[PDB]
Formats: structure tokens, C-alpha cells, sequence
């Protein structure tokens, strides 16, 4: 079947570079034009660039005419989109996205690949700091300070499941994300597991009251 | 938009 | 360029019911509309092309109409899966999406579950404190929270966020941090937490003395 698969994204400072990849696999790379598409969690999904199956042609939005460059390898059939001058605007999750054309129906998106994310900051990555949220009874752990996301939380080492609740992170005006993770015991209370992977940090901490 | 195919 | 606005940007509805999302553009664009849905963590899927046509392999609830300006996607019986996202595209000159409709299960009125949380001694030796407001699972979603130290309103520190709605209740849960100075945090002594919510006839407040 058909496979798009992004590689390259990172935390990138406001100024520099970075390249995005995309291996295409499954059908004729060579016969279809490619897209770039992205997405913001509060600005929707946003046209990127287009290339043509020869490369003959290309177009980009007009927030990144100057910046951005779509390239294409017809032999090692992957898509590049080279990102200078980055801004804050950039950061989003960036689609590699294949093109569906019909008389009927125009050029368009079909296949899509996995998304890969590109955070444009100026922050360095650090490890969460884990506090305990002490006590129809309610504890929970604080995942405080780390960059970049994303940290992953389990309790009891995917065991107490039910009446658990990891809330989405906030970016703090350090520039650093914080997380809360909540789960309700029958208050007959008799471990939450913070794995960061950037930071290469594993954080077990016990809550008691 | 054109056709971005062959 | 040309605009894309959907209407409405929430949609509540039950499993069984025929729903209507219109999208309309700033300019005439003939029949250039598609159709895209996005599940959570993946990406869009081609649902509807050319304002009508229905993409090979869509399920036939899934249905579309418009032409000029106004375009209005419907599914006639709301199955399980279809609880997600839905935007509309058109496709005259270059490429624009619409901002989205999230199609949000109804459900009885629920009031949240609140619990304040002081700040943990290892983080007071750090030099902030952060105070943990929770909500748990209530329904509707909007719900608004303050917070109060020593019978005095806070503005611009703190923040929140809500979670996605449960697939087992069709809730949601929030969770506001007040983040104070170790220093202005054991100048006062009551902290509190109000919330407003449409299940709750009164305002709720969850207090703790600092101690």
C-alpha cells in the first residue's frame, strides 16, 4: 500500500534552519505531484507548497515565499522541504501530502504521511520535575518544567487505567511546558510514571497523604 | 489549479 | 487569497442524528469544494470532492451540497466514529481549509468534581509554588474557574487546559495551575478555588488553608 513517512522535525531556534524528509513508497513516486501541508493546534490546516511529478513547476503560500523550498529525488523517491529564516508562525506539524487530480475533481490531497513536528523556540531541552498532587478522593503528579514536549505519564505501570485523566500541557512563560496528571481512587488509598524522551528522564514518585 | 500529474 | 468559514465550529448531537456543516467562502468558487475529516493524531481523510461527489469507499451517510459561495457537508445518522473533525477545502486557486467543526457527543448535564491541591514542600524549597485546581468529569464543556487568595481575585497567572471528551462518560475534565513566588505565597493563608458550571445551582469553592 501506499506509505508517506516524514522525518527531520525538531526544535529549531527562531532565525535557523531545517530540512524535512519525506519517504515515499508503494506507488510510482515519479508520476505524482507532492504537497506540503501543515497544521497549528489554533490556526487550522494551512497550504504549504507544491511541487510537480517532474519538478517542473512549484508554488508556495505566501507566508513562506522566500524562506521555504520544495525539492524532490525521483531516484531515492523522497520530497525535501528546506525552511530557512524560521519563525514562530512555522511551528505546527508539517504533512507530506501526495496530489489527486481528476477533471472532475481538480488537484487535491489523498495519501498523507504521519506528520512531523517542527517547534520553533529558544529553549533548551531539560527534564520534567515530578510533584505529587497529595490527597471519591482525588491525587495526581505535576510534570513541571521540561522541554520539548512531548513527556508520557502511566500510573502503576499501565495498571491503574480506569478514572485516569493526563490533561494537555501548557507552555509557561519560561518558555517551558507543565503537565498535570489526575486519577480518583475509592478513598480506600492503599505511582505515576514520567518518562521524557528527549531528556532521557524516567521520574517514578509516590503519592501518599 | 492544473494538473500536477502525468 | 480566499477565506473559508464554517459554521458552527462545535457541533453536539447524538448517535442516529443527521447533522449539517455549512462552509462558505469570501469569493464565488463554482463547485471547488472538498470535504476532509481528521481523527484525533491522524491525518485527513477525502470524504467529498466537487461540492457532491462522494469519495470511493466513504460511507453513503456521508453527504454534500453547495454551489457558489455556501457548501454545506451532512451525515444523516451519526455513527460512533464519526465524533471528530471535519473541514472543508477548495480547490479554484491554490488551496484554503476551512477552521474546523468538531462534531461532540450530547449528554445529560453533569457538574465537575472539584479538588485543590497545596503546593508539594519539594517544589516550596525550589522557589515556586503552583496550586492545582481539578475539575473532573462534567459536561457541558464550558465552564469557567477563578481563582481566590485570601478573598482576592487573580488574573494572568494562571492556566488550564481540558481534556478530551470520554469515550465511557462523554465528559471532560480541567485543570487550572496558579503559579505564585514562595514569597507571595506564604504572605496569605486562604486559598481557593470558584467554579462556575451549568449543573451546579451555586458557585463551588474548594479552599485549604496554607499549612
Amino acid at each position: 500500500q501506499v506509505q508517506l513517512v516524514e522525518s527531520g522535525g525538531g526544535v529549531v531556534q527562531p532565525g535557523r534552519s531545517l530540512r524535512l524528509s519525506c519517504a515515499a513508497s508503494g506507488f510510482t513516486f515519479s508520476n505524482f505531484g507532492m504537497h506540503w501541508v501543515r497544521q497549528t493546534p489554533d490556526r487550522g490546516l494551512e497550504w504549504v507548497a507544491i511541487i510537480w511529478f517532474d519538478g517542473s513547476n512549484t508554488f508556495y503560500a505566501d507566508s513562506v515565499k522566500g524562506r521555504f523550498t520544495i525539492s524532490r529525488d525521483n531516484y531515492k523517491n523522497t520530497l525535501y522541504l528546506q525552511m530557512n529564516s524560521l519563525r514562530a508562525e512555522d511551528t505546527a506539524v508539517y504533512f507530506c501530502a501526495r496530489s489527486f487530480y481528476s477533471d472532475s475533481a481538480g488537484s487535491l490531497f489523498d495519501y498523507w504521511g504521519q506528520g512531523t513536528l517542527v517547534t520553533v523556540s529558544s529553549a533548551s531541552t531539560k527534564g520534567p520535575s515530578v510533584f505529587p498532587l497529595a490527597p471519591t478522593a482525588a491525587l495526581g503528579c505535576l510534570v513541571k518544567d521540561y522541554f520539548p514536549e512531548p513527556v508520557t505519564v502511566s500510573w502503576n505501570s499501565g495498571a491503574l487505567t480506569s478514572g485516569v485523566h493526563t490533561f494537555p500541557a501548557v507552555l509557561q512563560s519560561s518558555g517551558l511546558y507543565s503537565l498535570s496528571s489526575v486519577v480518583t481512587v475509592p478513598s480506600s488509598s492503599l505511582i505515576c510514571n514520567v518518562n521524557h524522551k528527549p531528556s532521557n528522564t524516567k521520574v517514578d514518585k509516590k503519592v501518599e497523604p | 489549479n492544473p494538473d500536477p500529474n502525468a | 487569497d480566499i477565506q473559508m468559514t464554517q459554521s458552527p465550529s462545535t457541533l453536539s448531537a447524538s448517535v442516529g442524528d443527521r447533522v449539517t456543516i455549512t462552509c462558505r467562502a469570501s469569493q464565488s468558487i463554482s463547485s471547488w469544494v472538498a470535504w476532509y475529516q481528521q481523527k484525533p493524531g491522524k491525518a485527513p481523510k477525502l470524504l467529498i470532492y466537487k461540492a457532491s461527489d462522494l469519495e470511493t469507499g466513504v460511507p453513503s451517510r456521508f453527504s454534500g451540497s453547495g454551489s457558489g459561495t455556501e457548501f454545506t457537508l451532512t451525515i444523516s445518522g451519526l455513527q460512533p466514529d464519526d465524533f471528530v473533525t471535519y473541514y472543508c477545502l477548495q480547490n479554484m486557486r491554490y488551496w484554503t481549509f476551512g477552521q474546523g467543526t468538531k462534531v461532540e457527543i450530547k449528554r445529560t448535564v453533569a457538574a465537575p468534581s472539584v479538588f485543590i491541591f497545596p503546593p508539594s514542600d519539594e517544589q516550596l524549597k525550589s522557589g515556586t509554588a503552583s496550586v492545582v485546581c481539578l475539575l473532573n468529569n462534567f459536561y457541558p464543556r464550558e465552564a469557567k474557574v477563578q481563582w481566590k487568595v485570601d478573598n482576592a481575585l487573580q488574573s494572568g497567572n494562571s492556566q488550564e487546559s481540558v481534556t478530551e471528551q470520554d469515550s465511557k462518560d462523554s465528559t471532560y475534565s480541567l485543570s487550572s495551575t496558579l503559579t505564585l513566588s514562595k514569597a507571595d505565597y506564604e504572605k496569605h493563608k486562604v486559598y481557593a478555588c470558584e467554579v462556575t458550571h451549568q449543573g451546579l445551582s451555586s458557585p463551588v469553592t474548594k479552599s485549604f488553608n496554607r499549612g
